């Protein structure tokens, strides 16, 4: 049992994050909790408000102009009144909320950018999506936000004080929605705005159709491209930046491929999988050459072993050593040292090395190879 | 091969040009590390052995490439591999003593990883086991005189990998 | 990588501000602390063939049991991979030395470590018992300066703390 | 059999596999050079033409290890923009042969970076145009300046690398050639005259 | 994100060494000119706010069809928008300048930029004049070279600085590409 | 028969209280009573 | 482009210099009227943007049934992509007018690309009447006789220029048909 | 969204043209006849709900597969489902032709269905004819020509509405198909 509870539950009263967001991507990039403190400097209520503007309208630009409709909602959560759930609630119930992500979306696109917004989760399953379109088409949209924040998944995560936040549970129970999460929220420097297609498709940039893919992946499940979940995406805006064996980040697709090196690197990937297959049973069986001879030794290196220092004199000469729990069987400091160059000695990691990367090469050549007719080639 | 005062002398030359004053700031600049330089010479000539010897112990003397299949396996190829890193010593210390990568071009990296690829020799532990003797070599020597080293010593890993 | 520049300029983004003259005051400190905080770098880093000796055989003499069959030390790839432990977490102590904060720490020895050892009958009170060993072995003169043990031992506890 | 890395060499302690692969040690050289990679690749033919006609193909035939940032076709094609132009229309002029010079010069990097080389560094050296240029590739994007690279490593004669960019890098140190213009004479010798403030207006004794 | 001193920390932890003399002569001469560093940052966050209308109003009197009907800068919502693009990346850019390493740049503001563009229609042909006329101005303001603004200093030499801002600016660029 | 949950205000009185925020304020005015 | 000009002067060349170079060919072409030719290009390459946006909301604003779901101009790719491929199409006439010579037009774009159009169902006659649009812009900006829009020439008829660009254009037009 | 007196603004918007004279007979010839518009509209929202489960039952006694078994009509929650569907589309029609413009219908209502019945697996051959027998009964309920329940009406002409609701019921059709 390595995790305790999900953070679907409620908080326990003895941490003070929950224990699946302590190792998950959650403590490296800006998808963090921002809580209101309980009195607040005028100049820190400004600190939640910005991070709630990031949030609840998923990166807008807003002009001050579109900020003197707020102008009131904000002022009843900046005396104290409004809690942060209430002031979500009131600020997706305003019209530049209504403007901007229902006035011209179809309902897809909606019900997965409230999904977005007012939690921090992409859409499930499809009976979830359902349900919503069915509480939006016989009471409106009033009652829909509400079936969104007065449920159980709101205050057992965020509270009432928490802004929302895209959440990196480390728990996913239908898996591809991780890949729906990070390919709905677009990293840092997208929106939804330009995600949904809403300014190339208006007319001056206003009233644009806020059309939306991925609705085929909702009904049939049929999960979320790698390439929209690796090129752009918060798991490189909440990245760890270290040294990773294979880098999981895609090259950018090369111009001018031909079909040859993509065949002579497909027959090279089926060469060292099949040599995997045979080097992994080789392995932990024949790893090595004092082995059989381990056994039969520990009883020639048994007899001499005493406790106090000096010992071991050798004829006439006093000095000695010994006494050292590494040292009482002849190790050194390299001994432990021989774990840390793995990568590029143990026979069979170079094979597995080798070939993730000869995958990682061939993935992008076919995303180059779907282009055909208007194609100029080069002769490498 | 060309040192640091060849290079600045060059430099000049090829603009027909006297030395100017940029020209002697360089020129001060290698004189007053040379004494430093001489001594982490000769302290490096004196440990060679040494440095080699737990360089191999640190990197690759207990790991599978020293084992049957791996490439260093048989006593030829031990010691074939032994002078290989005597080679990138005595290399890079005549660079740290010139003040100049040329020789390393010259001398050593022309050619260098197409012998190995048709060799079949592994550049990861290669390159591993220059990077730990990079380290002893800066310990044995000092802080610049390490720093110096490690110039030379990723000279050679960058133009071998 | 926590620290005293990725500090400064993740709240200057979070408030979409440029930086301020805080932002440049706060690494002004980053000048006068890095001359001791970097002096035990080197330090470490150039002896840490006998700190890792002399702290894996007193966890060992301090907790005799880890030996007996069945426990977490009983047979001698088990302690050759325990002496690894004390290397990693040393060098990650070296590491929080240059960067400056307790970013690599807590990147790569804290976050989840409390998993792998209950999960793998790892007891954290030998992982501390050799930190503490390297702790109360610091003579001030002689080991380094006076700021640079201060510095050490600062990120020594540290680690201590966090792993209980 | 087993050690997946099989090796080289012939008699007790060999494996199967001829020295060098082979049995070549030291092989022939296949590639061509520089010039000729790109003649052949047809993508190139402006830059080949462009540095045929500029002079500058003496520089990339020498024997140096160079790295090259040679832009496609479509690079060129991309000029036709309105920025770009405005900077350098005037390399059309046939007067203008010494800033087509520096501009393909800058393209030229001594040494030898394949695309492996620079993963997550950021390098800083001097092109043959006297200009320093930044390499970087983070995340397995790699730039030359403002280059892009689009196809990685084209291995040529003397351990000289081709990168492919689609855009051209034009010199930190450049100024547009201006356009030729008719040399204009003052008029009126008198008008001239009164341009220049006397020693009374200097001392504020006069308007 | 990381910065100058932990981007040898990741390289050193990709081959589980210890950070040596060999690795800390690079480190010790980030400290020596790190007052230069903070005066060069300085300068730049002064003159700020000038160097966005600056570099926006010249991509605007090179490609007028910008405040053409129908163009991407031809409402006031839109110029705002452009206005406030070229102020974020002034911002990321003079946030990695001060960290001395390029890694806030490119995964908080350049990562996903190519697509925002694309997909909202922004001409990347204007978005490369923006910059480096941002970059023109980053290197005046470094080496105090400005027309009709000079700032006080101690003096030296401040190229590598300028080298590296200008390092920085075409990675925006091809960035954006 | 119709299928209806607790409301949210039939169990906004089950929450414990957090002092780090805002909910401090309704365990203000629930304890002078 | 920048090959389009002979430019022959050359020092040192070493294959250039004391060696044949294409001077019967290439410099008549040059001393001929390549002023008129470069305010030309240059009345292309600053409108260019404006041209492609205006062209595409003509097209769009003559049909609607493209910008209708099930249309080929609905999507967010489809308007990025069609607004990029009538700026190449733009970006290739203009070089084909530079170079006086329409060789490059029918082997880098026009070669295979209505083959390519049919295999992705784009309607023809749609991008017919765009290039048809972007010849009428073409040509008052080649006279002048843009009512929007100014610059100042050297005066005298550019008749000759203006006819090249149609015929171009007509040869887009046909090579798609 | 648009209605018809914005329509003429974005056409007059891609020329910078102010409204004339010309572009106001459209539209004061909009205002003539809008007592009819709302005596239309009025006249299809009285009886849309008898028009859904008239138009669906049409739709199953065509074809007696929707109701087998495995069919897509064949549980209560899928009758359902396409009886809320009948109704969502006659909703939008009608707030299309209260609009006097077709906007509203296809970014709110057809954009993205096509991909959503082909994923769901709804058969477009029943979806054609559920839309044209609702379109079948706009026309009579304009044109008070409906076998029962006569409404009463000032009178006069009024093919031209019922042809505007015809013209938006086979946008849907093309729009699912
Ligand atoms: C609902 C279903 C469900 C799962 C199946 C898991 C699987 C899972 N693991 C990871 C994430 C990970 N998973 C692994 C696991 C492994 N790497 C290896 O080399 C081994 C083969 C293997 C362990 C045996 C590692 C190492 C990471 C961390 C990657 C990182 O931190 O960069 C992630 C991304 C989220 C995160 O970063 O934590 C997910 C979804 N989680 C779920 O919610
Ligand atoms: C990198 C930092 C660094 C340190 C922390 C020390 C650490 C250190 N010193 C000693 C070794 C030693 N350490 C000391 C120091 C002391 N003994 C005492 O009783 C006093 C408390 C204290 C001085 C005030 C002495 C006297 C020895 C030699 C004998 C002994 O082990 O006690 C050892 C055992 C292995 C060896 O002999 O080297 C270690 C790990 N050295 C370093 O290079
Ligand atoms: C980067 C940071 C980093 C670490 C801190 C260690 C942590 C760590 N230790 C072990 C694994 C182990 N760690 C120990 C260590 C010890 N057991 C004890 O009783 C003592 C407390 C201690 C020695 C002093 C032992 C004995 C094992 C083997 C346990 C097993 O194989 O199940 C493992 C499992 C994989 C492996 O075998 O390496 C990991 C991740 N590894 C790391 O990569
Ligand atoms: C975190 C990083 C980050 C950025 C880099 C910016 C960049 C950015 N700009 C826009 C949005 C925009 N960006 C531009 C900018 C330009 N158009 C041009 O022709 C010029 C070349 C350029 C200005 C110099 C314009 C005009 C819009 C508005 C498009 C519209 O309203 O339709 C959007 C979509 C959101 C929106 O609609 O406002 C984003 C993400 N914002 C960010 O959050
Ligand atoms: C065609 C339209 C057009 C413009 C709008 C201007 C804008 C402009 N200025 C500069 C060039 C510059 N622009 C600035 C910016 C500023 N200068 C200051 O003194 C202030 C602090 C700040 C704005 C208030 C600076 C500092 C330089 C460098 C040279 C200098 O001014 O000393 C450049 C790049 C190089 C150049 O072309 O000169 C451009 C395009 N120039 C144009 O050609
Ligand atoms: C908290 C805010 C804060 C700052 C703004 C800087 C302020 C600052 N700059 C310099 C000092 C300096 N700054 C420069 C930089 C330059 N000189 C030139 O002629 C070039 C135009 C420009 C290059 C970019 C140089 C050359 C020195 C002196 C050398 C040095 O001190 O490193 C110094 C050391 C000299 C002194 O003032 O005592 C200080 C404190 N430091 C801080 O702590
Ligand atoms: C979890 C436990 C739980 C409950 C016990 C119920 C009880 C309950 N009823 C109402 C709300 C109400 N409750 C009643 C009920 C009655 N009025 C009468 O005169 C009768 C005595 C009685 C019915 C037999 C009425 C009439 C309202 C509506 C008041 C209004 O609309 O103004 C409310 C406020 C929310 C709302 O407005 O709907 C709650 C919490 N709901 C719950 O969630
Ligand atoms: C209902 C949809 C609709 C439109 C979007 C416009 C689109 C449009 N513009 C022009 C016509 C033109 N378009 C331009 C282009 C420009 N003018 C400038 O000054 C700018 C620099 C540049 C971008 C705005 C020019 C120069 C002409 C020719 C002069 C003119 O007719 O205005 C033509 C006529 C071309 C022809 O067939 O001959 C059309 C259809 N007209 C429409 O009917
Ligand atoms: C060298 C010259 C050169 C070109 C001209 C283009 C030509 C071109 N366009 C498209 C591809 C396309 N081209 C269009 C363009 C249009 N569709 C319409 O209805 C309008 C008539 C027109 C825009 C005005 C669209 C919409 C697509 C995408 C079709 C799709 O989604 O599959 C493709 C397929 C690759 C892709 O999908 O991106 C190619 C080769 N590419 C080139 O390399
Ligand atoms: C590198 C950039 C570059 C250019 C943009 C042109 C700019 C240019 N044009 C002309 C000169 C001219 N340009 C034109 C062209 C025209 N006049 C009109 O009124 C028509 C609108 C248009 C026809 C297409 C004419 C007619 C002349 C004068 C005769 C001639 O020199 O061709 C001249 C010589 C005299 C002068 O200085 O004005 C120059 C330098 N030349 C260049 O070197
Ligand atoms: C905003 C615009 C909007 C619409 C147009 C509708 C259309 C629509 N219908 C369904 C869902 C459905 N739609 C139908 C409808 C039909 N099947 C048939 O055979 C007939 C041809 C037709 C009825 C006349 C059925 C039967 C389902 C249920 C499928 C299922 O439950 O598996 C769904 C998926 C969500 C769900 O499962 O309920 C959507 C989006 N809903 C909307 O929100
Ligand atoms: C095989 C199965 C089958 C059915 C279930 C019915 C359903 C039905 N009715 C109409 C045709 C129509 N359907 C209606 C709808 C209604 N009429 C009213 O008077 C009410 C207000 C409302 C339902 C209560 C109207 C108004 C017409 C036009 C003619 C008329 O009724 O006057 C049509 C299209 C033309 C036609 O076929 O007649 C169909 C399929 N007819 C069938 O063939
Ligand atoms: C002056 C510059 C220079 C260098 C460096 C050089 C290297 C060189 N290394 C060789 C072989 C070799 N080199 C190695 C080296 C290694 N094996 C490993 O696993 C390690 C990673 C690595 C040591 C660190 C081995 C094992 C061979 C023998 C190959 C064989 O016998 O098949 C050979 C073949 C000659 C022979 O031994 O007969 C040459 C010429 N020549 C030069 O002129």
């Amino acid at each position: 049992k390595v995790v305790d509870r999900l953070d679907s539950q409620p908080s326990a009263a003895f941490e003070q994050t929950k224990q699946v967001y302590t190792f998950s991507r959650y403590i490296l990039g800006p998808h963090r909790a921002v809580v209101a403190p309980v009195a607040m400097d005028p100049s820190e209520k400004e600190v939640v408000l910005r991070a709630v503007y990031r949030q609840v309208f998923g990166n807008a630009y807003i002009m001050e102009e579109e900020r003197a409709e707020l102008r009131v909602m904000e002022s009843q959560f900046l005396l104290g009144e409004l809690s942060v759930k209430e002031l979500v609630r009131a600020l997706a119930k305003s019209s530049t909320y209504k403007v901007r992500f229902f006035e011209g979306a179809v309902q897809y696109r909606f019900i997965e950018l409230c999904f977005k917004h007012l939690l921090g989760r992409a859409p499930d399953n499809h009976e979830e999506i359902a349900v919503h379109m069915r509480k939006y088409q016989q009471e409106g949209y009033d009652a829909e936000i509400d079936s969104y924040l007065d449920a159980g998944e709101y205050d057992n995560v965020f509270g009432d004080d928490t802004v929302p936040f895209l959440r990196f549970r480390g728990v996913y129970t239908p898996c591809d929605s991780f890949n729906r999460q990070c390919a709905l929220q677009g990293g840092w420097a997208n929106s939804d705005k330009a995600m949904g297609g809403a300014a190339l498709s208006g007319y001056n940039g206003s009233d644009g159709r806020q059309m939306s893919t991925m609705i085929g992946n909702y009904i049939s499940g049929k999960p979320i491209p790698y390439e929209k979940v690796a090129a752009d995406t918060p798991l490189k805006s909440t990245a760890p930046n270290w040294y990773a064996r294979p880098n999981p980040a895609l090259a950018p697709q090369p111009a001018y491929v031909s079909a040859k090196e993509i065949a002579e690197l497909r027959s090279r990937v089926s060469k060292l999988e099949a040599a995997w297959s045979v080097a992994v049973k080789q392995s932990a069986a024949a790893k090595d050459t004092v082995e059989t001879w381990r056994a039969a030794a520990k009883e020639m290196a048994a007899m001499r072993g005493i406790s106090p220092m000096g010992e071991a004199y050798f004829g006439g000469i006093a000095q000695k050593v010994d006494n050292g729990a590494l040292a009482q069987l002849g190790n050194k400091a390299s001994s432990y040292k021989k774990y840390l160059y793995a990568i590029e000695t143990d026979e069979v990691s170079r094979l597995e090395v080798d070939l993730e990367e000869a995958k990682g090469q061939l993935r992008v050549l076919e995303a180059a190879m779907a282009k055909s007719t208007p194609m100029t080639r080069t002769a490498e | 091969m060309q040192d640091a005062i060849t290079s600045v002398i060059n430099a000049a030359d090829v603009q027909g040009k006297y030395l100017d004053a940029n020209s002697v700031e360089k020129l001060r600049g290698y004189f007053q590390t040379g004494e430093l330089r001489v001594r982490a010479a000769a302290t490096i000539a004196a440990n060679a052995a040494t440095i080699i010897k737990e360089a191999v112990a640190k990197s690759l003397l207990y790991s599978d490439i020293t084992r049957p299949g791996g490439n260093m396996y048989t006593t030829r190829r031990y010691a074939a591999c032994i002078r290989d890193l005597d080679y990138y010593l005595r290399y890079a210390t005549y660079g740290m003593l010139a003040g100049d990568p040329s020789i390393l071009d010259e001398r050593v990296l022309n050619g260098l990883k197409e012998t190995y690829n048709s060799l079949g020799v592994p550049i990861g532990a290669t390159i591993q086991a220059i990077q730990a003797m990079k380290e002893v070599t800066g310990s044995l020597v000092g802080s610049d005189a390490g720093k110096e080293m490690g110039l030379y010593f990723d000279y050679i890993c960058s133009g071998l990998s | 990588m926590k620290s005293v520049i990725t500090t400064v300029v993740s709240a200057a983004d979070a408030a979409g501000r440029f930086p301020s003259n805080s932002d440049l005051e706060s690494i002004q400190g980053n000048i006068q602390r890095s001359a001791a905080r970097l002096e035990a770098a080197e330090k470490l880093a150039g002896n840490h063939e006998a700190v890792v000796k002399e702290a894996g055989d007193a966890c060992f003499a301090k907790y005799a049991y880890l030996k007996n069959p069945g426990e977490a030390g009983e047979n001698q790839e088990k302690i050759n991979k325990c002496y690894r432990d004390v290397d990693h977490y040393m060098r990650l102590v070296n590491y929080c030395l240059v960067v400056g904060g307790t970013g690599p720490l807590d990147e790569w020895g804290i976050a989840g470590a409390r998993e792998v050892y209950r999960t793998l009958n790892l007891p954290t009170s030998a992982y501390v018992a050799s930190i503490a060993y390297t702790r109360d072995r610091l003579c001030v003169p002689r080991d380094m300066s006076a700021q640079a043990g201060v510095e050490f031992s600062a990120y020594l506890d540290y680690l201590i703390n966090a792993l209980s | 059999a087993r050690t997946a890395y099989p090796y080289t060499g012939s008699g007790y302690g060999s494996a199967g596999v001829p020295y060098g692969q082979d049995t070549y040690g030291y092989k022939a050289t296949t590639a061509k050079s520089i010039t000729e990679t790109a003649a052949q690749a047809g993508v190139f033919n402006t830059f080949v033409k462009l540095l045929n006609e500029s002079g500058v193909e003496k520089l990339v035939e020498q024997a140096g290890p160079y790295t090259v940032f040679a832009p496609t076709d479509d690079a060129f094609a991309a000029l036709l923009e309105p920025h770009s132009f405005n900077k350098l229309a005037t390399l059309l002029r046939p007067e203008n042969n010494d800033a087509l010079r520096k501009v393909l010069m800058h393209h030229v990097i001594p040494g030898a970076f394949t695309s492996a080389s620079l993963m997550d560094r950021a390098v800083t050296v001097k092109s043959l145009a006297g200009e320093p240029i930044s390499i970087m590739g983070l995340n397995k994007l790699v730039t030359a300046g403002t280059a892009k690279v689009v196809r990685a490593d084209v291995p040529c004669a003397n351990g000289c690398i081709i990168h492919a960019v689609s855009s051209v890098i034009i010199p930190p140190n450049y100024v547009p050639v201006p356009q030729p213009t008719k040399p204009v004479f003052p008029r009126s010798v008198i008008a001239e005259i009164a341009k220049l403030p006397t020693p009374r207006q200097a001392l504020g004794l006069d308007p | 994100m990381l910065d100058a001193f932990s981007r040898v920390v990741v390289n050193s932890d990709a081959k589980a060494a210890y950070v040596g003399g060999s690795d800390l002569q690079a480190l010790k001469s980030f400290i020596a000119d790190g007052n230069k560093r903070l005066d060069a940052v300085n300068s730049i966050v002064s003159n700020a706010s000038c160097m966005v209308s600056d570099a926006v109003s010249g991509m605007i009197c090179e490609n007028p069809g910008l405040i053409s009907p129908g163009g991407n800068c031809y409402t006031n919502r839109r110029m705002a928008a452009c206005l406030r693009d070229g102020e974020i990346i002034l911002r990321y850019v003079s946030y990695a300048l001060l960290a001395g390493d390029a890694s806030v740049l490119e995964d908080r503001c350049l990562n996903g930029l190519k697509e925002t563009y694309i997909a909202l229609g922004v001409p990347t042909n204007s978005s490369i004049r923006a910059v480096s006329i941002m970059k023109a101005q980053a290197v005046a303001f470094i080496t105090n070279t400005a027309t009709e603004r000079k700032m006080s200093f101690a003096a030296g030499d401040c190229t590598s600085l300028a080298s590296e801002v200008a390092s920085y600016f075409d990675r925006v660029g091809a960035a954006i590409s | 028969v119709t299928g209806a949950v607790s409301s949210v205000n039939m169990r906004r009185f089950q929450r414990v209280p957090k002092v780090s925020g805002f909910s401090a304020k309704v365990t203000k005015k629930n304890v002078n009573k």
